[PDB]
């Protein structure tokens, strides 16, 4: 349950 | 080395790195120029190199980049294309597993999900900034993709399309950053325009962005229907497709030591907009998802469980269901003596009439910018923010009020499935590519020729979440080779979740509770 | 533990037992249950005849081997013989002397005549709340125990 | 049915 993995998505 | 690289990488350059990556950079540069010459693409974008010997990368990548200054902020948007190489060994994870009373270690090469870590992303950020000169720019992750090791770089058409699509995804993300006005039903609600849809049951696969097969049973196509007065198309050839959702119908075996033993599910394997629309946004994705909801109108979804013409021995045959049912035998379903009534009876006793909705979210797919939000809606540091982005997208479509149909402060949008998604393809008897998803419950029942002990071992492999995932994957690979004749060429990973039944029902009702309702045409019993 | 089953000094025996656990944990057994509503050990009623028998090499073996599975094999499936024995070991409205005589008759027929009897004993049931409190109270004060058989 | 008690000690 690894979520919030990878940044810079520009959605929030 | 890192303390020294700070300054001793600044002065001077070198050659080296993976030759395949150099070839890939060169073919993309060629294609870029052809697209400019033919006016398919504007000369307003850059392509950079992300490479092993400079960045200590694991996998090399090409980087497609667009730039804009938005309200004073310099913004770089990028879409990486990861390049695995079958001739290059990558370091493995040492996976220590407590197998009962003893710990054993299985090593496995890092996959693209293990390599593309937050820090990999941060090094992409910095590498592009140094190559563009915008050292203080903000960098947007438009959703990475993959160009697999296995195949000839000779498909210029695929590569050209990957570049065009990457450029478009980059533009949409800058557009989001700049406040571009959202898609909404308001632009669809013509006073002379309604929607209608068709459920396609055709026995053929879809292909993804690099030509690989996608399993589905039903294609749901949503069309724009106008009144026969003056139309813009009086001056041109025109089509009415708005969007499409591609679904697979699964079956979960849920014994009760009553209910029919198999619980069906509608699995979204792909979400697309019509080819007419260049943009790919959250609002568009969400509007299109209502197409999966409607696939279960009446009993239409169950047509996927039918037998079909003349096949002597083939995998999705419902007659395999007789091995789990009281019969403990394959049902004679392919012959002239099997009736429509007998078919209906197999479903009445073995398949529950109301399926579970779920979807496959691919971090590296073309919709990754959006699908990754849906993955984050499942948990983690930004779970509530991922939810806010999705809920806002629904509200942008309808003008507010999703919360009146689905309270997102009480219920999750997607619940975690548990078991992840093992993806890949294998070759059929003519050497064509086929989606490994073919070995579903009926598939495995047919593959083992009724050997339930083998079937159950197969089934348990992806159901008992307590089993370490490495073991689950190895066991599954062993079964696919046994069950397919060593025809697998292994490829990738994705995340799975179950849609909150209320999110999806609410999505369709919340949209309907304003605006055009879809006409449920071509009912066709 | 025997006097804690009942009788003139049951309350004192129970007090000693709950004090013993509190000495183990630093108090708090009482946070799990009331020992005056839930006596620590209940009677099982049918008491225990102890003894041993000799096996084929002359070794001493516990006479308790003719347990339910044991007795079923001894009668080779004769359920009526089994049930006569089983009732002897369960119906405690029957005076214990009568039961003891039939138990001995059954050992001679099914276990053999090479049977020696030893000092008799009581049996009782540990109150599920005593058990909950002992196990949880020890774990709750941090004396963690790992299982060696981490999975079967 | 009844519990006899012998002459125990120390704990009482």
């Amino acid at each position: 349950p690894q979520f919030g993995v990878g940044q810079g998505s520009g959605f929030y | 080395a890192g303390n020294l690289n700070s300054i001793f990488q600044r002065s001077g350059r070198t050659d080296g790195g993976d030759a395949r990556a150099s070839e890939a950079l060169a073919v993309f540069n060629k294609l870029k120029e052809e697209a400019i010459a033919q006016q398919d693409l504007h000369d307003d974008f850059l392509v950079f190199r992300f490479d092993r010997d400079q960045n200590r990368v694991g996998y090399s990548a090409l980087l497609v980049v667009k730039r804009a200054a938005i309200n004073g902020q310099q913004v770089i948007v990028t879409r990486p294309l990861v390049m695995p190489n079958d001739q290059i060994t990558l370091p493995t994870k040492k996976l220590t597993i407590q197998n009962g009373m003893h710990q054993e270690t299985i090593e496995a090469e890092a996959d693209v999900q293990d390599v593309f870590t937050t820090q990999y992303w941060n090094r992409i950020c910095d590498s592009i900034r140094q190559q563009t000169g915008k050292h203080d720019a903000m960098v947007i992750n438009a959703g990475p993709t993959v160009i697999p090791a296995d195949f000839d770089l000779k498909d210029e058409l695929v590569l050209k399309q990957l570049l065009i699509k990457s450029v478009n995804l980059c533009d949409d993300m800058l557009a989001k950053r700049s406040g571009e006005q959202p898609f909404s039903v308001a632009m669809l609600k013509g006073t002379d325009e309604t929607l209608a849809a068709r459920l396609n049951f055709t026995g053929k696969p879809m292909h993804d962005s690099l030509g690989y097969p996608i399993r589905s049973d039903i294609l749901v196509s949503l069309n724009r229907v106008k009144k026969p007065g003056q139309q813009e198309n009086e001056f041109y050839e025109a089509e009415d497709k708005l969007n499409q959702v591609s679904c697979f119908v699964n079956l979960e075996y849920t014994p009760q030591p009553q209910l029919p033993p198999l619980t069906p599910a509608i699995v979204i394997t792909d979400v697309r907009q019509a080819e007419w629309l260049k943009a790919n946004t959250m609002e568009l994705y969400l509007f299109a998802l209502s197409n999966a909801f409607r696939v279960t109108a009446n009993q239409s979804w169950a047509r996927s469980l039918l037998p079909q013409l003349g096949k002597v021995k083939d995998m999705r045959d419902i007659g395999a269901i007789g091995y789990l049912s009281r019969l403990a035998a394959r049902v004679e379903t392919k012959t002239e003596t099997f009736t429509d009534q007998n078919f209906a009876e197999l479903l009445y006793n073995m398949v529950r009439p109301s399926p579970v909705f779920m979807s496959d979210l691919n971090r590296f797919g073309d919709n990754a910018a959006i699908e990754n939000v849906f993955i984050d809606a499942l948990g983690g540091v930004n779970q509530q923010r991922a939810v806010a982005a999705i809920i806002a997208g629904v509200n942008n479509l309808i003008g507010g009020g999703f919360e009146k149909f689905f309270d997102h402060n009480t219920m999750p949008i997607i619940q975690p499935y548990g078991t992840d998604i093992q993806l890949g393809y294998y070759l059929d008897g003519e050497g064509e590519k086929q989606d490994r998803r073919d070995l579903d419950v009926l598939g495995a029942l047919n593959a083992s020729d009724g050997n339930i002990q083998e079937w159950m071992s197969w089934y348990g492999t992806q159901c008992n979440v307590a089993v370490h995932p490495e073991l689950r994957a190895r066991q599954s690979k062993n079964f696919d080779r046994q069950y397919l004749g060593n025809s697998v060429t292994y490829t990738t990973r994705a995340h799975r979740g179950i849609w909150n039944p209320k999110f999806i029902e609410a999505l369709d009702k919340a949209i309907a509770s304003v605006g055009l309702t879809v006409a449920m045409d071509n009912v066709a019993q």
